DNA sequence: TTTCATTATCGGAAGAGATTCAGAG
RNA sequence: UCCGCGGCGCG
DNA sequence: CTCTGAATCTCTTCCGACGCGCCGCGAAAA
């Protein structure tokens, strides 16, 4: 239980869901990222990726 | 040249250089190298390719 | 305020940033010194003939 | 299906099932299972080959059996037999393994298909492994060996005692390869005693260099001569002379030197080295070794080979190369040759895996750390770069004399750097760099004495090298040799060092001229040769026992007769000027398996004119001081007065606070004697040594109408234990309680019950003729309660049967020094246990 | 009244330290 | 309530 | 053939704008 909330709360990849208008909610639920656990980060990805 | 080169020469010295490469500070011993050495690759206890 | 140590202790900055200071102070290498500090070595003063 | 491993110890069992897992199931078969005959359980031929087992005129046949407690090991070894489909022979590497197998597989039967001789020379995945992916068949031949070694020494043994007692004493034994140690000793005992240390004096010079620096020399000839004064007034005369001459440097001498390890240890090798810078003896040594390979850290103990596998000169060299470096390597490795006749196969003794260091060895004691350490060491040592030294020679002249100094300089170290010297040598100095033709300024010089060293004694190491260079017994043998020539009374080790009892000489010469052809070296080297043919399959085993025993019988048969015949001369007397306490007679000295004493000649007339008073000898136990060094043997010598009738020395006994005695060495053969009066703290009867459980007093060996007993010095306190068969002393005599009651079952005796630090047990009453005993049942003791000492009545009050109705037996936690009562079941336990707990009997499961 | 052995109970740049090849003796 | 850490966007 | 110095390799350290805004959430310590 704790390793599931833990991930479903604090984990980067599990972000507040914006709510403006139906079009913020349709691209925030088919964005595709490649940040998070295993991926890259900010400071470091170059212009190849 | 890679023969050349490699200080080795058996099964043991090789897994005795691999244990001292992974685990700096530790003294190597034949049962825990060999035992880490296959739970870490040939093993699905810390290794799986999906 | 002030604590006081049962036991001596030395600084981590010139322990450890390169170069070690206390390492230039004296002519040990720096490893050596170090492992000693963490209570796995002796470190000898001369008396008498050995 | 389930394969089952058979190996001799419990320790071995364990270790090889880590390897081994769950397709395996391993049993230890706990020493020889099966044995000749031990316990009484022309018909003295008849009699004799009955009691050898062996018959050696109806060829060898053997007649084998199964020893006491081996019964239940055999029946759980046959019942796993039964469950398993094929059985794996696990001893170790030499013939004693092999002739174990062979008594595995001839009481399991079955052989031509289910058995296989499992080889391996550690106790590790890969060999074992290797092992077990290419078993042998049982080598017939070793066994045969081993067989052949075990059927001369019973022969021997059992032919020879009997002529002993009848000749000499009662209670003597004899052995053919203990009998050649005894010889040794007794020869080297016999240099030592008919030796003179002479005298010679040695001069010490000290000397200050032109650069200040300081010299110290060693005076070495006189008038081209050798400098040797013989008295103190030419030393002194020597020293003036030096002292007015001038001294200058006529010689300077510079070499490089180089030192390299010794081998990898041999078994002789390591008891040699284990002496020298441990302490430990052979028993400890050897017994520190098998629970170090037991528990699976260093090669098998019994090895006379130094070679090496390529597994461990790879291993060792490239733990050189990554802790010490390659100018510690050396480029090549370091052979080493064992003898042509050795067990080439095997390796020598060396680390199961070099990077486990000796504190490392958690679950082993302190000792045996030790022991590991110093066989890491040696490994190690054996195989790095040699060390190097630059060596440098003085000469120095003054007059009609020349002084020289001898000094080297340490320059690589890289063997000596793991294994350092245990102290500093006379070499092991600092010469200051005079030139060539230097000068000397002069400070002041030291005269010395010194005594001619004898032909010094052996001590157990080196009586083993002895055997080695003989090529008397082998590796397995040796420990064996060392520890029976003591138990069996003809050799004491005292100071480390081993002194020859008076009955040891009397044995040696006796078998010497008896039996010239089993005592001499060379016969014995040949019989070792021969077994060791017999092993390779050279020579067929029952050939060379008939051999043997044909040549043994013909000189049993020239001994047995009359010494007027020649046959072996009997015991003798050997009398002097002394009044007997209980008749005044001249008194005589005579030696008995407890030593070497004073008897009164009516011992030999008949019980009307019988005398049976008896003096103890008590001697003048040579203490050798430690801080003379070489010197202490020396001084001993000189202490001791010489024979009258010849140069042979004199040894040394006390009668009487007023008086001692001197007695010549080659007694009887010689008939000098000696009495001298004085001041003497006489001991009354000498020997070993125990202390009084009941008033902590020093006790004592005496001897009289029921042999020997032991007893305590404080007059207030008569507390006397007794000697018994196999052990040093009986435990506390504190109330030997006899029943009648109680019948023996091997023999006709009746048990009596016994308390010691042991426990509390029934023994039969001719208990050395006997020596059969049991636990008591607690039924047993409730059956005889009254007549219990008061204490032990709670030993009848515990519970007699468990709670399946089993029955029960009385036993002592060693662990926890009390009794307790436990229930058995087919003899295994029942896992059932009451223990006295404050007034009150406590019970549950084990 | 006995004698025999032998058991086994992130990427890049800079600084310091360590091991490596080349030149001199 | 005033503290600290992680994520998201704006310029 | 060996020893010392010089040079490279290996490891360790330091550090990559800034201003907000928004959001949420701490604990085997009490
Ligand atoms: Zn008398
Ligand atoms: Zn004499
Ligand atoms: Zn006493």
């Amino acid at each position: 239980s704790a390793a599931v909330k833990e991930f479903f709360g604090s984990s980067q990849l599990s972000q507040f869901m914006d709510q403006n208008n139906p079009l913020s909610e349709i691209t925030h639920k088919r964005r595709i990222s490649a940040l998070g656990p295993g991926g890259l980060t900010r400071e470091r990805a170059g212009f190849e990726v | 040249e890679t023969l050349r080169v490699d200080p080795t020469n058996d099964r043991l010295s090789a897994l005795v250089e691999i244990y001292r490469m992974m685990r700096p500070g530790e003294p190597p011993t034949r049962e825990a190298a060999e035992s880490l050495f296959e739970n870490l690759f040939f093993s699905e206890d810390r290794y799986d390719l999906s | 305020g002030h604590i006081e140590l049962a036991s001596p202790t030395a600084h981590i900055w010139f322990l450890k940033s390169l170069p070690s200071r206390i390492g230039l102070l004296l002519d040990m290498p720096l490893r050596d010194i170090e492992r000693v500090l963490y209570f796995e070595s002796y470190v000898v003063i001369e008396g008498g003939m050995t | 299906g389930k394969a089952l491993v058979i190996v001799e110890s419990p320790a071995k069992a364990k270790t090889i099932n880590k390897y081994l897992g769950s397709d395996y199931v391993v049993k230890s078969s706990v020493g020889h299972i099966r044995d000749l005959p031990t316990s009484g359980s022309k018909d003295e031929r008849g009699a004799l080959v009955n009691r050898m087992g062996v018959d050696p005129w109806h060829n060898w046949e053997a007649h084998y059996e199964v020893l006491p407690g081996k019964e239940k090991v055999v029946s759980e070894l046959k019942q796993l037999a039964e469950k398993a489909d094929h059985i794996y022979l696990a001893t170790d590497l030499d013939r004693e393994g092999e002739a174990i197998a062979w008594h595995l597989r001839e009481v399991i039967g079955g052989d031509d298909a289910r058995y296989s001789r499992v080889v391996f020379n550690e106790i590790t995945k890969n060999a074992i492994r290797q092992a077990f992916n290419k078993p042998g068949e049982l080598n017939i031949d070793r066994v045969n060996a081993q067989q052949a070694r075990r059927f001369m020494d019973r022969v021997v043994g059992y032919m020879v005692s009997p002529l002993l007692w009848k000749k000499i004493a009662r209670g003597l034994s004899a052995g053919r390869v203990q009998s050649v140690a005894v010889r040794l000793v007794v020869e080297r005992e016999r240099e030592i005693k008919a030796f003179v240390p002479e005298e010679f004096w040695e001069v010490d010079a000290s000397t200050t260099t032109p650069s200040g620096e300081a010299l110290a020399l060693q005076v070495t000839h006189q008038n081209d001569k050798p400098f040797r004064p013989v008295n103190k007034e030419q030393t002194q005369a020597a020293v003036s002379l030096l002292e007015k001459a001038r001294y200058s440097v006529l010689e300077r001498e510079d070499k490089p030197t180089t030192s390299k390890p010794g081998a990898p240890f041999i078994t002789s090798t390591l008891q040699q080295a284990a002496s020298t810078r441990l302490g430990f003896g052979v028993k400890k040594t050897m017994m520190m070794a098998q629970r170090l390979y037991e528990a699976g850290y260093i090669t098998y103990m019994r090895t006379d080979s130094t070679n090496l596998s390529q597994d461990a000169v790879n291993m060792v060299r490239g733990y050189i190369s990554d802790n010490f470096g390659k100018k510690y390597l050396p480029e090549s490795p370091n052979q080493y040759a064992s003898k042509e006749n050795s067990q080439e196969a095997h390796e020598a003794i060396r680390p199961s895996d070099v990077n486990v260091m000796a504190e490392s060895l958690k679950d082993m004691e302190a000792d045996a750390q030790k022991l590991y350490q110093l066989i890491w060491r040696q490994f190690v040592a054996c195989q790095m770069t040699p060390a190097k030294y630059d060596s440098t020679t003085l000469t120095v002249g003054a007059g009609d004399f020349r002084l020289k100094a001898r000094g080297r300089i340490l320059r690589f170290d890289g063997w000596t750097k793991v294994m350092p010297a245990l102290r500093k040598g006379d070499e092991d100095r600092i010469l200051p760099a005079v030139n060539k033709g230097d000068a000397l300024t002069l400070v002041e010089l030291t005269p010395a004495q010194h005594f001619t060293k004898p032909p010094a004694r052996f001590s157990e190491a080196s009586l083993v090298k002895e055997l080695e260079k003989r090529g008397i017994g082998r590796p397995s043998t040796y420990a064996s040799i060392i520890s029976t020539i003591q138990d069996r009374g003809y050799v004491r080790v005292e100071n480390r060092r081993f002194y020859a009892e008076k009955m040891g000489e009397i044995v040696t010469d006796r078998l010497e001229e008896n039996f010239r052809e089993l005592m001499n070296y060379d016969f014995t080297a040949q019989m070792e040769n021969s077994l060791d043919q017999v092993a390779n399959h050279e020579a067929e085993w029952k050939a060379v026992l008939d051999h043997f025993f044909s040549d043994f019988t013909q000189q049993l048969d020239k001994a047995e007769k009359d010494p007027e015949e020649g046959g072996m001369r009997p015991n003798q007397m050997v009398l002097t000027s002394i009044d007997c306490p209980t008749c005044g007679r001249k008194m005589g000295i005579r030696t008995a398996s407890t030593g070497v004493f004073l008897g009164c000649s009516g011992y030999a007339l008949p019980p009307k004119e019988r005398c049976k008073t008896t003096i103890n000898l008590v001697p003048e136990n040579e203490v050798l001081n430690v801080l003379e060094g070489e010197d202490a043997e020396t001084n001993a010598l000189r202490a001791k007065r010489r024979c009258p009738k010849c140069g042979t020395a004199m040894d040394s006994y006390l009668i009487d606070p007023k008086r001692k005695l001197h007695v010549c060495g080659n007694n009887p053969t010689c008939d000098g004697y000696e009495i001298e009066e004085g001041e003497f703290r006489i001991k009354g009867y000498d020997g070993p040594i125990v202390e009084c459980e009941k008033c902590g007093s020093e006790m004592h060996l005496k001897m009289g109408r029921f042999g020997k007993y032991m007893a305590c010095t404080n007059e207030e306190c008569k507390n006397t234990r007794k000697i018994l068969r196999n052990g040093e002393v009986a435990p506390p005599k504190e109330d030997p309680v006899p029943l009648p009651e109680l019948p023996c079952e091997k023999s006709d005796a009746y048990f009596v019950l016994r308390d010691g630090a042991a426990g509390v047990f029934l023994a039969a009453n001719t208990f050395p003729k006997s020596r059969e005993t049991r636990a008591p049942l607690v039924e047993e003791l409730y059956r005889f309660r009254d007549r219990l000492p008061e204490k032990l009545r709670y030993l009848a009050d515990a519970p007699q049967q468990d709670p399946e109705g089993n029955k029960t037996m009385v036993r002592f936690s060693r662990k926890t020094k009390q009794q307790y009562v436990s229930s058995e079941k087919d003899g295994k336990a029942t896992g059932w246990s009451a223990f006295y707990v404050d007034g009150k009997w406590v019970e549950g499961k084990k």
